């Protein structure tokens, strides 16, 4: 095992005279996946700019000036390659998966997109109504509105509070211009990363990129990367009620440290302890995760998930459960009790497993090419370089009990949480109560 | 305390001069009686004008609470056996005398034998000791019936729309009230102890000296008034009885299509 | 509701403790003491209260206040007796009540 | 659509002077809880007396 | 000589249940009739009223009313339940009668 | 940073809080009495026996 | 301190009388709690085996 890790090939990295960082992991696999990952999200938008990046995503594929829609689509389909992508609050990306016999072709396709989207005044107007619709579909997914609302209130009044898709007004009116304005402002080499994994050999990649990414920086701005305005967390709640729904959704959380910070490992290990449930499990005997056990014994919920979603300089460490109108309270009671237990009286027997369960994730985090690429893409972009499983190992292979406590309690104990809840939530006690559910009557 | 014509008055006095912190305890108890009525009177009020009384059962028991709290406070003031204690007992008790036929025989049995004397101080003391526990008993029933329905509110319209956990909030809220109202109690209790107490009740009871102006404690006056309003001794008692018992009728005299009288300026001045 | 004996906040308390209350069929006669113990209490409190109404609690009047209660207070003698002897009925019962529980493991 | 919803402004309106964005709420609140609890700590204290 | 219409308007503004933002009908005490009545009320209205009533409890909770602008004007008060409440009452008196 | 120092050291742990409610009380008592008595007595110079004492105990 | 001051004398007859008058009501109070807890479970029975079979 340790050897298996030790024998895992290093991930080549190198920046251009441009600013783009080109990294990759050579394997053998006849297939592979390459793509660019941008240092851009909704976080970077304005009150009037917000949604661009997304409006933009829906056009990124519909063709370039160098080769219109009918073609781009035809050329990719024709080579059996897959082009897909996404955009969060601080992180966007476009990736392709082909037979590593096409690094050069893929690489070119990529560039041609992150640099020359047609932005056909005629296509735009179409996607405009496609989103407004797609948006009204994202809506009934109470599992997502809830998180949005969480962020909303959690980081109320700041860039983070804005949802990645954006208001209908913005989408109804963004101009062919604004989109261009968003592209030419954030899609710059210094903030972008060209990553890959497969049978591809670094050099052929570099050159190929160094060839199609012919960007040139004049001034110093171009060459530099602007740091964002800090986001203020706020212990608060938001309740979107409607007994009209089948069941309720709840999400509570404290502020997170941020990528850079190490503790995100100990903290990542703690969540592995409370883990997650889901009525399709087979386990009233689930190892620890009493929250799950209890959830089963007393029928506390349909499911729940522990999460340490983080950003550049902040984040959200919390949990979210889906439950029936009548078991909302106990569930919250029992869970919120686990955080305390977590940081007030944890045990080695627990952390031991915690670790293992993580390591197994940590590894399956890299199952395939597309996913690996995702790490290189991210890692660089958010951490600075790449963290080898061999490393993550140690980092989280030396977390003892006392370590979990010290930290969890450092981030959870007597902190003013941020809760959000849509659906039939009459039974969810007031803030004050969930608040004083943040300190154990030790 | 000793409940006997010959030791009562001094047992109390002794309690004040000899029993450590005895003086304070007596004061608190005496003055407390008033804090008690002032509150019970503001409690009635609030209900009378938020139509809280529409919760009949919880309200009817409340009337029983008032009657009980009274009795216990009438028979409790005799104990110190001072001029007013005695004379008050003799005049107010003798009232039943008006009740035709089975009248005299009641009073004449109520207290000792022929007049407020030892055999009644005892039964009064006993009664005084017992009733308060009955108050507490009933007070439980009161809150039970209450809890059946929610608690009423100022705007008199369904609160279900948004309730709040008592403790986190109201516990604090009430404890605040407790101090805000308990401070004057003590200021009064500690600075003007006798502010509300008849001096004539510092003279050991003496059946050969009827004081001029025999009147029950303030919290009874309003009725003492309505009592001597109608001349015919009989009717007088009835007026008295009705002055309080009318509370049982309030719920049947509600006509407004609205519960409270927040949005009822007319009746508001009437109130 | 129909019954109007199972809906009322207070009757419902009674109809659930002295009626409609599920009791085993084979209950022994030893179970008759809880009952007795309770009525034993009602009795004491009564006779006592009624007896306290003639007592004086003072070194110089106690003994005779009781004596007087017996020689002067109508049916006073009976009331004192019942109260005194009642104290015993009370313990005899409470002792048989313990017993029954000790050997039916009621204490579990 | 929920995306169309913002949280009103408590800024100034209610927030204590150590709370206005672009500044970590956390550096300033162990101080904010310190006060409150102090007030409560004092009451329990005065009350015991 | 003096319009009940002049009066009614006097009382309306006198009562003041509008400074809280709620219709007349938002205040009728919920006895048996009003209960049936509200249950027949269309969902549009039910939720409308529900919010109003809660927005009023909250003002009242804060000891603060609604700005003059938002005060419902006499002539715009919508008797949303009276029609219903009416049938309920005559439906009942019909039965209170037959059973005799 | 008292307040902050306070929280960290005294008000964070349910344990610590109670413990300073006591030590805090002992100190409050001793200090609050003296002070009150003082204020009291001073507003009454030469009236209290504590003041008239010496005349008869010699002086 | 229990009794008066230095020996069973007047100051204790009083507090005893008082105590005597008070406690019985506390008995009744608690007696309610007793039956409450009882009622939680059924009533036990001589053969000590589940009575549910027929109450
Ligand atoms: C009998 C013994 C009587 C004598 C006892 C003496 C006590 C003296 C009375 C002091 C009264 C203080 C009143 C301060 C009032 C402040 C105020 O004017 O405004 C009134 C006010 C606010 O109006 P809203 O419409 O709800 O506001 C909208 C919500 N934000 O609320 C006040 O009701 C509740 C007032 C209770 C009145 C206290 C009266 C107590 C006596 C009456 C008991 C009568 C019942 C019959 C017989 C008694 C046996
Ligand atoms: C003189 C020396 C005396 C020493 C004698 C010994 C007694 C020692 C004191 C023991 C008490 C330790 C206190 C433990 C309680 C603290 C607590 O756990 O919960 C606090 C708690 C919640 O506040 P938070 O800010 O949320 O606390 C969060 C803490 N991180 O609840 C506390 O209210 C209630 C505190 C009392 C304040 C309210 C006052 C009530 C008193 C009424 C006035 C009447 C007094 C007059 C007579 C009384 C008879
Ligand atoms: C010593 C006896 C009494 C005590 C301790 C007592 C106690 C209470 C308590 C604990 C409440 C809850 C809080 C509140 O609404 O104020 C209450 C409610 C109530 N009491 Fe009493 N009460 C007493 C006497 C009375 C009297 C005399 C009346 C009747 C004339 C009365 C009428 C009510 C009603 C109607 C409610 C209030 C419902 C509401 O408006 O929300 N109570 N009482
Ligand atoms: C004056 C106080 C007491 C009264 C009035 C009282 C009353 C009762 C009542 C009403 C019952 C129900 C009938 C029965 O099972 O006998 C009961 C049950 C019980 N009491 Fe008491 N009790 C008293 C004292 C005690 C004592 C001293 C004990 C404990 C040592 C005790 C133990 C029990 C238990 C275990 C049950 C019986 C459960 C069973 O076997 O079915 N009781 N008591
Ligand atoms: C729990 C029920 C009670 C028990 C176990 C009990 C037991 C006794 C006992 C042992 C005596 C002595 C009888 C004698 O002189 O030989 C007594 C006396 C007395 N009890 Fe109780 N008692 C009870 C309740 C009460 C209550 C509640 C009152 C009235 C409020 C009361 C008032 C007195 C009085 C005045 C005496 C003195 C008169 C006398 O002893 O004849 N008793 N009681």
């Amino acid at each position: 095992y340790a050897q298996a890790l030790q024998s895992v090939p290093e991930t080549q990295v190198s920046q251009l005279d441009n600013g783009v960082r080109v990294a990759s992991e050579q394997s053998s696999q006849p297939t592979c996946t390459v793509g660019v990952w941008i240092d851009a999200g909704s976080r970077y938008e304005s009150e009037k700019n917000n949604g661009a990046g997304y409006f933009l995503e829906h056009l990124a594929f519909k063709g370039t000036k160098n080769r219109p829609q009918n073609a781009l689509e035809k050329e990719v389909e024709s080579m059996g390659a897959h082009l897909n992508a996404y955009s969060s609050r601080e992180h966007t990306a476009y990736y392709i998966k082909a037979l590593s016999k096409d690094v050069p072709k893929a690489v070119e396709l990529l560039a041609d997109i992150v640099q020359n989207c047609s932005l056909e005044d005629s296509q735009i107007e179409k996607e405009r109504d496609v989103i407004v619709r797609e948006l009204q579909e994202n809506d009934t997914s109470m599992r997502e509105v809830v998180f949005n609302y969480l962020h909303a209130t959690a980081f109320q009044g700041t860039g983070l509070a804005q949802s990645v898709e954006g208001p209908s007004e913005n989408i109804r009116k963004l101009s062919r211009a604004d989109l261009t304005e968003y592209l030419s402002t954030h899609y710059t080499a210094p903030r972008m990363v060209l990553a890959a994994a497969g049978g591809v050999e670094h050099q052929q990649l570099l050159e190929l990129a160094q060839k199609h990414f012919g960007g040139v920086p004049f001034t110093y701005d171009d060459d530099a990367v602007p740091t964002l305005s800090k986001c203020r967390f706020t212990g608060s709640q938001i309740r979107h009620r409607e007994d009209g729904l089948p069941l309720a959704h709840v999400a509570i959380a404290v502020e997170g440290p941020g990528w850079a910070h190490p503790d995100l490992v100990a903290l990542q290990v703690a969540n592995a302890i409370i883990g997650h449930y889901d009525r399709t499990y087979g386990g009233g005997l689930h190892s620890s995760s009493p929250l799950a056990s209890i959830a089963v014994t007393n029928k506390l919920c349909q499911s729940f998930q522990t999460f340490s979603i983080c950003y550049s300089e902040t984040g959200l460490f919390g949990f979210y459960f889906v439950c029936d109108r009548m078991s909302i309270d106990d569930m919250m009671f029992v869970l919120q009790g686990q955080w305390m237990r977590l940081c007030t009286s944890i045990s080695e027997s627990e952390v031991l497993r915690g670790k293992n369960f993580l390591r197994n994730a940590l590894v399956s985090h890299l199952d395939g090419t597309t996913p690996v690429c995702e790490d290189i893409g991210r890692e660089l972009l958010t951490y600075g370089r790449r963290i080898p499983l061999e490393e993550w190992e140690e980092r989280l292979a030396e977390v003892d009990a006392r370590m979990v406590r010290e930290v969890c309690s450092k981030y959870i104990y007597d902190q003013c949480p941020a809760v959000a809840g849509p659906g039939p939530i009459e039974q969810l006690p007031d803030y004050n109560r969930i608040r004083s559910g943040m300190f154990w009557l030790r | 305390y000793t409940a006997d014509t010959s030791l009562a008055f001094s047992s109390v006095a002794h309690t004040c001069r000899n029993v450590q912190y005895g003086w304070l305890i007596r004061n608190l108890h005496a003055n407390g009686a008033s804090f008690f009525f002032i509150c019970i009177f503001l409690h009635i009020g609030r209900g009378l004008y938020y139509g809280s009384y529409l919760y009949k059962e919880t309200w009817n028991t409340g009337v029983i609470l008032l009657l009980t709290l009274m009795a216990t406070a009438f028979v409790g003031y005799v104990l110190p056996w001072g001029q007013m204690s005695f004379w008050g007992a003799t005049v107010i008790t003798n009232l039943f005398s008006a009740i035709p036929y089975i009248g005299h025989t009641l009073v004449e049995w109520a207290w000792g034998g022929f007049s407020v004397d030892n055999p009644t101080l005892t039964r009064f003391f006993a009664l005084h000791f017992l009733l308060p526990f009955a108050i507490a008993g009933i007070t439980i029933i009161h809150l039970t019936f209450l809890h059946e329905s929610g608690s009423n509110n100022p705007l008199g319209i369904s609160s279900d729309s948004d309730k709040i956990p008592f403790h986190p909030y109201y516990s604090f809220k009430d404890i605040l009230g407790l101090t805000l109202m308990l401070t004057p109690f003590l200021t009064l209790a500690l600075f003007s102890p006798n502010l509300l107490g008849d001096p004539e009740n510092f003279t050991p009871a003496n059946p050969l000296v009827t004081p001029p102006h025999i009147k029950p404690e303030w919290y009874f006056l309003f009725a003492y008034a309505i009592l001597r309003s109608i001349p015919n001794k009989l009717g007088g008692v009835l007026a008295l009885a009705a002055s309080v018992l009318i509370l049982f009728l309030i719920p049947f005299l509600h006509k407004s299509k609205q519960r409270t009288m927040t949005f009822r300026p007319l009746s508001q001045t009437l109130f | 509701a129909p019954n109007i004996r199972k809906s009322h906040p207070l009757l419902k308390m009674i109809n659930n403790s002295l009626i409609d209350l599920p009791a085993p069929s084979n209950i022994s006669a030893w179970w008759n003491f809880g009952s007795l113990l309770a009525v034993c209490l009602m009795t004491q409190i009564l006779t006592g209260l009624l007896l306290a109404m003639h007592y004086t609690a003072d070194t110089s009047l106690a003994f005779s206040s009781v004596a007087h209660t017996c020689r002067n207070v109508q049916y006073g003698w009976l009331i004192r007796n019942l109260h005194a002897n009642g104290a015993s009925f009370f313990f005899i019962c409470i002792f048989l009540h313990i017993g029954r529980g000790l050997y039916y493991g009621s204490y579990l | 659509s929920h995306t169309d919803i913002k949280v009103p402004n408590f800024s100034d309106y209610r927030r204590p002077p150590d709370d206005y964005s672009t500044k970590s709420s956390r550096e300033s609140d162990p101080s904010r809880k310190g006060f409150s609890y102090l007030v409560t700590a004092v009451t329990t204290l005065g009350v015991a007396y | 000589s003096r319009w009940l219409e002049g009066i009614r308007k006097w009382y309306y503004n006198a009562a003041g249940f509008n400074k809280y933002g709620l219709m007349r009908d938002d205040t009728i005490y919920e006895n048996d009739d009003v209960k049936e009545a509200i249950r027949r009320l269309p969902e549009n209205l039910y939720d409308d009223r529900m919010f109003r009533i809660k927005r009023a409890l909250d003002l009242n909770m804060r000891q603060q009313i609604l700005p003059k602008e938002q005060w419902t004007k006499y002539e715009e008060d919508v008797p949303y339940l009276e029609p219903y409440l009416k049938e309920v009452i005559r439906e009942r008196k019909e039965r209170e009668e037959w059973d005799k | 940073t008292l307040t902050a120092r306070l929280y960290s050291l005294l008000f964070r742990r349910t344990s610590t809080f109670a413990l300073t409610i006591v030590v805090g009380a002992l100190l409050f008592e001793r200090a609050f009495d003296q002070g009150a008595d003082a204020i009291y007595e001073h507003i009454n110079e030469g009236k209290l026996w504590k003041h008239i004492k010496h005349k008869y105990e010699n002086k």
